[PDB]
């Protein structure tokens, strides 16, 4: 409770228990301050102009915030290879967020060589926003998340947000968030934050892959008592037509009845790796598959959990279908196909269809004795009853949770990035600086004060959320396939730093390994 | 107020293709403009006499059609304050 | 699709009709249907209730919400009230959607 | 509970018991149908056009009202009599409102001879504005109350309300009521309504005159230990200038010192009953005292209460400072001055100024060596302290009570009108005949439907109203002044009524006829 | 006369005040009062929290009445929000006389 | 909306005073209208030269300082709605 007593311990741990696991993670982080205390509208005018899809208006709070929102800010890869080799499904059941050993620094540059102090008597004020009374930020997939190696230190992202504009200017219900008038708690460095949070019901994830198509579910040996269509014609002349049906079995599994249809889809543009499989011409941007919201369309990226890519053609990836990560040392503007991460969904191919190609045929004309049996594409398809499809995997490096949007309605909201969909995700907690002035004047100034000491803030933050698993029970003879860490040798041991000591995750991993048959 | 002129940004700045693979596409969608672009106009300056002119509207170019020969088109993009900004796109297009 | 609340049993349809009151049946047994009633209506008063939930706001939203307010400026009438003739016209349809919830 | 069974006694005694006195008042009404059951805008507009003085912005509705806010709705001449002879203030306590006997009448006038049936299933529907959630058109001195003789019957008048406006125009915020919003009781021919309502703490109505002056308030023999400024110069010469200060007392009473002054005033134009003294000018508007609201002027009438005249002088009256009244069967448009009864004021003539002559005077300037002493008139002078006034007299005919308006603030609420000013002053009791329509068409018709039952309503309508008194305690010797009926042969008896049986009250009767001295 | 609620009794004055740290004084003793103080000032939080007692509508006006709105039309900045620098402006004087109340 | 024009009513049609009360009035506040007068006019047609002419626009009219002679005064009105109706005052002073 004082300046020289430390007010939390380092717990970084991760226990597997009967049927859950605890992760603990415990991580550094550094805040710095943000706008100047000040609160500032941003928009694409501000940021020198934007496009009319790109166009936005939002205000850049002097916030941070905290933003557990990644897989590996929990779990180990050996944790993450523990709970997809051997679990069917996993959930979160509570968290545990912890605040402490905060100290605020004051660093003065008045002689040209910055003197970092230490301010004893100054507060950091975090508050965590439990009643979403505020945008929600997280789940965007942005960065400034807890980083996957506890060695490092991070620094807390600042929170802004975005609101209704047209265009740059902001129309009249275009709220705006001031986020001192949310009740906080002042820290000195001896005080510390701490929370609990119980996760929603949300359903387990398929931490499996199908050992059984969705066409292919049958017996291959005895046949259906249905009978379909199979000729139309009895022969080459000219008058010839009759109407033969011939009962489906397994001759023809193709054209035998099913109960159940795969899921939708939303085709997406085919381009391959190899470049030299592709178009010419710069089809990017225009060849992509958007979607339009009050005028101003918006890519898809990913949308409907689709396989990426039939069997045996693993070089094709869905233009925008996908989540494709950064390798470690990438930048973030044009790097080449050999320096990011691109997650393929094929292990969803038995339920869902490909995203590259289309759901299917169907019938768009009456043919008769003088029109022929005319049929079409179905390129995007909704949702049909019957539609059994399977969402798009997490991966270590992919977010976890997203907050359902507050509307009068939805269709099975899971995101489209992958994690679980919550209407009550974990709170934001945000975190900020308390700004102190430097010197008033000794006469009065109606103006707000503007010279601020230039000071900054660190600390410790703990998270802890229990896992719910759902253990495999197969009567599988054959071996699954298994995540395995491969053995040969290698300049680096991959999940791990090199010589330089930056941690590097040299691939994404999924949970599809163990089969369930449908 | 005091609005600065819209940007207009052709993705295309040299449209090339064959006369087996007419249709093409010049993307304009990415000008930029400090508020937003109520209009985007493309018209074409070099394009030889064909079936038909271009005037379209569509912040995305489709063409159609094509002809061999070079086309050279212009777009103009409207600021909501009126300001506007044109630049070109050129397009060969082989035998 | 035209609003409102969906429902598998919604108020029950509320029938009702004047019962026919025949006119002079013949002093001679007819067996055909009476088919000259006395010519009647019926009136009165009806009273419906409906007790509605409602969902208060709880928003963080620091600048003023959008609002249905009539507007202040002079006219020959008031809106949403009778004019000369007594005749009461509703001079818009007013929706629900004015306060503003983010998603 | 019946058709054939009366809902209702007729009680229409006055019992005085030792402190309080119980006026019950029972009358027979007619309601008609008014505007056709429609609710209709009303405003200059709709009335042909009036200035901008007379511009007004309503609604009338087709309900009706009672209103039992005359003195003569209650007290017979008689009971006035006693009260005022007896009796040095009184107030009232509680009212018992009771409608019984109701009947619905229908008449048909198909053949061109009206012929008036018995309606016994349709219905009356009668409220109380017990919440003073509508307009509060009693005190607004209106006809349509009460007859003062209980023999005959009288139609209940119609209930509008006038609102906001610019010109004959509704601004945004004038306010519609509809007045079936609100739970009404509907009253067959068996059924009754009554209700009770307890007063407010008003103060006792002064029904007494002063037999002492404000200014002769002092002992005439004593003189006072002050001093007044008798003399400024000591001669006629030039230079001659001094201060001679003289005892102020019985000598010279004006000039002594007092502690408390006459209340405010607010001048009238002196028009005397003898039109040979008046002016050969048209007056009446252009020299009356007015008061401007937002613009459009508004005449006074009556304004403060202040003495009517001086001694001696009864001919002179205010333009518009004193209510005047009408003799039975007088006209509504320029009837002669012997056709009124105009009200003087002059009991309250020893603590109020007259209302025709200023205030006082003034001194207007600082005199000096070179200017001379300068003093002004003071023609209108609001509340100062020490200011002692009395309240306008009520009268047999004259108004019992008001509604304060809801505002901020307010001083002395008494009605300028007379009676007692109240926050919650008896509810508005609200009728309206139901409408039945006549024939709706055999096949449906979204229109509201227009052709009614042409059809009224009549019964009986019972108010009792409980007065606290203020009896008489003084140790004057000689008989005080007295309301007595003069004993002189005359045609027919006052108060009652002539060989064509229609009732008359001769006079205004006040109440300040025991005199208490100040 | 300004506005506002008038009280014999107003919340009370408070007073803050630093206290006077004087720098050094003399090594011998001189009897004038120290006039060579350390410079230094003072700063922190200060947290007023007021309950306030409301007077609820309750009035049987048929039409809508005025009430404050923003209004819903594009602008630069969101009013009554801090614009590009971070300085909070309050763009008009709100009043409180929007209901209405006949008298 | 269809508004009918103005009414304009001066009270004293013929105003009669002698010399000594110069100071006299004339009634134009009694102006009807089917919404509300925005404007009360008064021109002198009639007078005699004098010290001062009038074009007084208070709808209570207020005369000083008279000198003999025969006075015309006509009243103009305005409607909210531009309509205009303009009526005739006369006052005659004597010696």
């Amino acid at each position: 409770d004082g300046v020289g007593s430390s007010s939390g311990n380092w717990h970084c741990d991760s226990q597997w228990l009967g049927d859950r696991v605890i992760t603990t993670s415990t991580r550094t982080w550094a805040l710095p301050t943000y706008n100047n205390h000040l609160y500032k509208q941003i928009s694409n005018s501000t940021s020198g102009g934007s496009s009319n899809d790109n166009a936005y208006f939002g205000y850049s709070t002097p916030w941070g915030y905290f933003d557990f929102n990644r897989f590996h800010c929990h779990f180990s890869p050996r944790d993450w290879q523990r709970l997809i080799n051997n679990n069917w499904g996993f959930r979160p059941k509570r968290l545990n967020f912890k605040l402490f050993n905060i100290q605020v620094k004051e660093v003065t540059d008045n002689n040209g060589v910055k003197t970092i102090a230490n301010n004893l008597t100054s507060t950091v004020q975090v508050f965590t926003d439990s009643d979403y009374q505020l945008p929600y930020v997280l789940g965007s997939a942005h960065e400034g998340c807890l980083p996957p190696f506890p060695a490092d230190v991070f620094m807390i992202p600042q929170y802004g947000y975005l609101t209704l504009n047209d265009g740059s200017q902001a129309v009249g219900r275009s709220s705006f968030y001031c986020l001192e008038y949310f009740p906080s708690q002042m820290l000195r460095t001896g005080n510390n934050f701490q929370f609990s949070y119980e996760f929603e019901n949300v359903p387990f994830h398929s931490s499996y892959a199908h050992s059984q198509s969705l066409d292919r579910l049958m017996n291959p040996l005895i046949d259906q008592y249905l009978y379909y269509l199979s000729k139309t014609i009895n022969g080459s002349g000219q008058n010839q037509q009759t109407l033969k049906f011939s009962v489906a079995g397994p001759s023809n599994m193709a054209v035998q009845g099913r109960n159940y249809i795969p899921g939708p889809s939303y085709r997406q543009q085919r381009v391959s790796t190899t470049v030299t499989q592709n178009n010419n011409s710069e089809f990017a941007w225009p060849g992509a598959s958007s979607w339009a919201l009050n005028g101003r369309n918006s890519l898809m990226n990913p949308g409907p959990a689709m396989a990426s890519h039939k069997e045996g053609e693993d070089r094709f990836f869905p233009l925008s279908g996908s989540l494709i990560f950064g390798k470690q040392g990438t930048g973030r503007d044009n790097v080449d196909a050999d320096k990011v991460m691109i997650t393929n969904e094929e292990e969803i191919k038995t339920t869902n269809p490909v995203a590259t190609e289309s759901y299917g045929q169907v019938a768009t004309n009456h043919q008769s004795a003088q029109a022929q049996a005319q049929t079409g594409w179905v390129q995007n398809q909704g949702i049909l009853p019957g539609m059994v499809w399977q969402d798009r995997d997490v991966y270590l490096q992919g977010p976890i949770w997203a907050k359902i949007p507050h509307t009068d309605g939805n269709f099975h909201p899971s995101p489209l990035m992958g994690g679980f969909g919550m209407k009550h995700p974990p709170p934001q907690i945000l975190i900020k600086n308390t700004p102190v002035p430097a010197d008033p004047p000794t006469a009065f100034n109606k103006d707000k004060l503007n010279s601020f000491i230039t000071q900054y803030s660190t600390g410790q933050v703990s998270v802890e959320i229990e896992w719910e698993l759902q253990k495999e029970n197969s009567k599988r003879w054959n071996p699954e396939i298994q995540y395995t860490s491969n053995y040969y040798k290698s300049n680096n041991v991959e999940f791990a730093v090199n010589t330089e000591g930056v941690y590097s995750e040299p691939r994404p991993i999924g949970t599809r390994y163990l089969t369930r048959n449908l | 107020r005091k609005n600065r002129p819209p940007i207009a940004i052709v993705s295309p700045q040299f449209q090339e293709i064959s006369l087996p693979t007419t249709s093409t596409v010049i993307d304009g969608s990415q000008s930029t403009d400090d508020d937003k672009i109520v209009q985007y106009h493309w018209e074409e300056l070099k394009g030889p006499l064909r079936e038909e002119k271009i005037s379209e509207d569509t912040a995305i170019l489709k063409l159609s059609k094509l002809v061999p020969g070079n086309y050279t088109f212009s777009l103009t993009v409207v600021d909501s304050d009126g300001a506007t900004n044109s630049t070109t796109a050129n397009l060969t297009v082989n035998k």
